[PDB]
């Protein structure tokens, strides 16, 4: 059988912390308790080992290499998270017990505490990042996480170490207001999932639209499938509501079930087709694209990750599953997760397939990031290092804020909140045919600067479907205040004799025959 | 009041301060809950038919509102050395606080309860509202002893069916409290016919801040907003210190007629008061919990180890503030009061205490869940039980805001039954209006018989009213929304439903 659990852990010089989904809990016993524990982990990830393997490249690139940490090597500490708290807490008391010592102290203060480890990657659930940075809040310890986008984990007020990588949902949310905002659309009727992903998407993109001069229609969200029923007519009465509503742009912010919940309705529905303004969580995803006649539903474009690939993953997955076959390697490796003998006994084919996923980078990256974070608090330089005293992990607290470290060749830089920049990308659902094709429409770096001529946009003659609030209009009108925000009215005009008697109403008021007065009139005129 | 020696001991996680902790801004409320727990551990220790012997002993470790949720965990469940051991399994751990009672914040409890689902120790909250908490799932160690948000939010929208408003604002906050309840709060009214007019995010401020530009702006038009729209329901949802300034302008701005359903976070807190001349904003409610005050709660209250663990002037100010208090009768005071109950009747039947004597078997934190989550007793005159979702049932209030500094700052108008998920006993309610009338706030006035109410805009609550054309009858029994012609020799004019 195939030997990881052995190769999971290095011991190095100073050791970095990982939480990683390498085994998925089973939805079975997680809601009988009546034992002080967390549920195994029997089952098997595959992305979550894939995650695994990469930072195990990250440690040991930085390791054989000579510029970063010379004369000092990164020990790894892979535990498993399964996307459950209680299952991947433990751990992170384990990652500040002690230098050896498996009991974890309750001083007041942090400074005498010389944890385990320095950093510790962050786990890919956005529930666990904010589980895991209230946890390592207090202790200061450097989080560098792959995963969480949720905006909230980003000002030094409850995770003052969460130097994330995966830019938050504020950077794209920020683009696609943007894209309304250039595009015209401001009668937007913004849509989220039910869940907390969507939620903290929704309330930042009011926030964020209401700055932009773009005002929503009707803040919805959609529920995600599980088992539907109620949920199934929840769905209904908010796709009627923004059809009701009546505009052609629906900013989805959803989770990529909630999506397929949401159109797979429609499609059996036959809804009117619109814009849907749409999320990195499903503008590449197989579970919306794959619903037959799903291709009537108006034009689908979003923003993408430009997140450079980081070759030779494939590789060293690869190599490293031909290598842990020799019973003589691995043996002297001996001389964790995913541990028992079945939990080890994975194939090439069990694995082999995310391989060149995307978030493989981003966790060379937190790795990288932690590194030359030492690199800069240990002040070493090329081939040496004065070293003379432990690191604790607050002097990379200080060290980590702004920091730029080269991965790939490509600068990243932490900001000030904690996130990193890195730019996006406006991908197209083009329709060949049963196969929606992506491709570069318009590039976000703040400034989102679109190319119009590539965007088919349903309809007739490709004219980009029109959804605009008449805001601050004629004083021929009377107003109707419209809109889940009061932000702009629909114009309405007077009718005949009906004068509007200020400017200021809801209605024109009707005056006696003794005047004469055609429609958008004010004052009744003799 | 901050520590007592027992055999078994047991903790409170109050926020004695907001905005060491005695550097955060202090707050009463957080005294004032204390205070309670104390009553109720002491009481619990005079009353030797509870517990004889085996003396419960509080250990409060300030919170700090949202900043300290961590720290006092750690040191809680943690062994006298202040060193806590790491086992796959938890289930022989000895705990000298065998069950953590009252994280105030619905943030605070969520860090509490997710750092002690390893432990599986009991977490009796006494004010957190978030329905999320209901999941035993993610939480099973989160006991809960005060409606959740889905009752107060059903609470204020049956008021608002009663009192006949189908047209309200709704005002939310930036943080979960906000978004959230808000989100409940329209949920809730898409289905009972009560429509929403504008929602609009009130910024986080600070008492203490100068206040911005560009907030000073946003403010600026909300208000605006709230002057034009014709709505004159505002429902906020926001912690207390973020009204004050909100309420600054709303006030400057002559924003005279309206009825702010107050939430529960601020629908008891005593700081807006001091404004003095709310009276002009209008009739102002708000829904909590009242329960009968302990009845020898005035002599602990006016009676003369761990990081952040203690305030500095919070006696002084509560005892200043003790005329609004005592004359308010503080009654969120009885949830963490039925907490601590309920954490020491479960603790006493396990030990099995027959009234003679109590065997000091070794206890477990699990084991005091085991026996919590089922509990039937009568505490001043009230049945303590845990629903399946670990949230008793307390009754859910409505206070309207009296300024007379006479007495009873907060007046119970209406009674919200939780499990009857009805609303009753709605003591007449002062209005601002000209004649005490109920303050009509609906979008238009209902359609006279012979006239359609042909729907207009987006919300089902906003119609004009067409006169139908003559030969058409307004056919109320099948369809309103549209009007038809009345078939055979009957031939109807302009209105006159009933058709010749």
């Amino acid at each position: 059988p195939l030997c990881l659990s052995q190769q999971l852990r290095m011991k190095g010089d100073y050791v970095l912390g990982g939480l990683f989904p390498l085994g998925e809990a089973e939805e079975a016993g997680l809601r009988s308790r009546t034992r002080p524990s967390s549920p195994v982990c029997t089952r098997f990830s595959s992305n979550g080992l894939l995650w695994a393997l990469a930072m195990k490249m990250a440690v040991e690139e930085i390791n054989n290499k000579s510029d970063l940490l010379p004369g000092l090597r990164l020990g790894y500490d892979l535990f498993d998270t399964c996307s459950e708290p209680v299952v991947a807490m433990k751990p992170s008391l384990m990652f500040l017990a002690k230098a050896g010592s498996r009991d974890i102290a309750a001083y007041c203060n942090y400074t005498q505490y010389q944890p385990r480890v320095l950093a510790v990657i962050g786990p890919h659930s956005s529930e666990l990042a904010m589980v895991t940075g209230k946890f390592f809040s207090f202790f200061l310890m450097p989080q560098v996480s792959y995963g969480a986008s949720m905006e909230l984990l980003s000002a030094r007020e409850t995770f003052p170490s969460f130097f994330r990588t995966v830019p938050s949902d504020r950077v794209q949310l920020t683009a696609a207001a943007e894209l309304l905002q250039e595009f015209g659309w401001n009668w937007v009727a913004a849509l989220g999932s039910d869940d907390e992903y969507g939620r903290q998407g929704l309330s930042i993109f009011s926030a964020l639209a209401a700055a932009r001069g773009i005002c929503i229609a009707h803040e919805g969200l959609v529920p995600l499938p599980r088992a539907d029923d109620s949920r199934l007519g929840k769905v209904q009465d908010v796709l009627h509501q923004v059809n009701q509503s009546s505009v052609q742009v629906v900013l989805l912010f959803a989770s990529v079930h909630a999506a397929h919940a949401l159109f797979n309705y429609s499609i059996s529905s036959r809804l009117s087709p619109k814009v849907w303004v749409a999320s990195e969580a499903w503008l590449t995803s197989d579970l919306v694209m794959g619903l037959p006649g799903m291709a009537q539903m108006g034009t689908v474009l979003g923003f993408l990750q430009r997140g450079a690939q980081l070759h030779e993953f494939p590789q060293y997955v690869k190599t490293h599953l031909a290598l842990a076959t020799d019973p003589a390697f691995c043996s002297a490796l001996g001389e964790v997760g995913q541990r028992c003998p079945q939990c080890d006994c994975i194939t090439l084919q069990n694995v082999s397939a995310g391989l060149n996923h995307h978030q493989t980078f981003s966790v060379y990256a937190a790795v990288y990031s932690v590194a030359q974070a030492l690199h800069n608090t240990l002040q070493c330089n090329a081939s040496g290092c004065p070293a003379q005293d432990p690191v604790k992990p607050w002097q990379l607290l200080e060290n980590m804020y702004n920091l730029t470290f080269h991965v790939g060749g490509l600068p990243l830089r932490f900001d000030s909140s904690g996130n990193v920049d890195m730019e996006y990308d406006l991908k197209l659902w083009v329709w060949q045919g049963s196969v929606p094709r992506l491709h570069d429409v318009g590039r976000f770096n703040g400034s989102l600067r679109t190319e119009r001529l590539k965007i088919r946009w349903h309809t007739s003659d490709n004219q980009k479907p029109v959804s605009r609030c008449s805001r601050q209009c004629q004083e021929g009108q009377v107003r109707r205040v419209k809109g889940f925000h009061s932000c702009c009215y629909d114009c309405v005009d007077c009718e005949a004799g009906s004068y509007r008697q200020n400017p200021d109403d809801i209605a024109c008021t009707f005056c006696g025959q003794d005047e004469w007065s055609p429609e958008r009139s004010t004052r009744c005129f003799r | 009041d901050f520590y007592l020696p027992g055999d078994y001991l047991l903790g409170g996680l109050f926020s004695l301060h907001a905005n060491m902790c005695k550097e955060y801004e202090v707050k009463v409320i957080g005294y004032n809950l204390m205070q309670a727990m104390r009553f109720a551990v002491e009481e619990i220790n005079n009353d030797s038919s509870l517990l004889p012997g085996v003396l419960l002993g509080y250990e409060i470790v300030d919170v700090c509102y949202i900043s300290n949720n961590v720290q006092p965990v750690l040191y809680f469940l943690a062994h006298e050395d202040n060193l806590l051991p790491i086992q796959e399994d938890y289930s022989n751990y000895i705990s000298r606080v065998v069950a953590v009672i009252g994280p105030d914040n619905s943030e605070s409890v969520m860090t509490v309860a997710n750092f002690l689902s390893l432990f599986l120790l009991p977490q009796i909250t006494y004010s957190a509202i978030s329905d999320e908490l209901r999941d035993k799932v993610r939480f099973p160690a989160l006991l809960r002893t005060t409606p959740s948000a889905d009752h107060h939010i059903e609470a204020m929208v049956q008021l608002m069916l009663h009192f006949r408003w189908n047209w309200i604002i709704v005002l939310v906050s930036s943080d979960t409290y906000g978004r959230d309840n808000g989100q409940l709060l329209g949920e809730r009214v898409a289905r009972r016919d009560i429509c929403i007019a504008f929602q609009e995010t009130l910024p986080t401020l600070q008492p203490n801040q100068n206040m911005t530009s560009e907030e000073r702006q946003r403010l600026v038009t909300i208000v605006d907003k709230l002057q034009q729209s014709t709505a004159r329901v505002v429902v906020v949802f926001s912690p207390d210190l973020t009204l004050y300034h909100f309420f600054n302008e709303v006030l400057r701005q002559n924003f005279t007629g309206a009825v702010w359903i107050a939430s529960e976070s601020w629908a008891i807190d005593p700081v807006l008061h001091n404004l003095t001349e709310l009276r002009h904003l209008g009739t102002f409610l708000g829904i909590t919990i009242q329960s009968v005050p302990i009845p020898g709660f005035s002599e602990f209250r006016e009676w003369g180890y761990t990081c952040n663990q203690e305030c500095d002037n919070c006696l002084n100010a509560t005892l200043s503030f003790n005329t609004i208090l005592r004359l308010s009768g503080e009654r969120v005071v009885y949830s963490v009061y039925s907490a601590v109950y309920a954490v020491a009747h479960a603790l006493h039947s396990l030990l099995g205490c027959d009234k003679s004597t109590c065997t000091k078997r070794v206890v477990y934190p699990w084991q005091l869940l085991e026996e919590i989550w089922k509990v039937n007793f009568t505490l001043l005159d009230h049945q303590i039980f845990f629903d399946p979702q670990g949230d008793v049932a307390l009754h859910l209030e409505i206070v309207q805001w009296q300024w007379d500094r006479s007495q009873n700052p907060f007046q119970s108008v209406a009674s919200y039954y939780p499990l009857q998920r009805q609303l009753k006993n709605i003591q007449d309610i002062s209005w601002h209006t000209i004649n005490n009338t109920i303050p009509m706030s609906m979008c238009s006035k209902r359609c006279q018989s012979g006239q359609k109410k042909k729907p207009v805009g987006i919300h089902v609550c906003c119609f004009e009213c067409i006169d139908c054309l003559p030969g058409t009858f307004l056919n109320h029994t099948e369809d309103e929304y549209e009007c038809q012609a009345c078939p055979n020799n009957e031939w109807s004019y302009q209105s006159e439903t009933s058709c010749f």
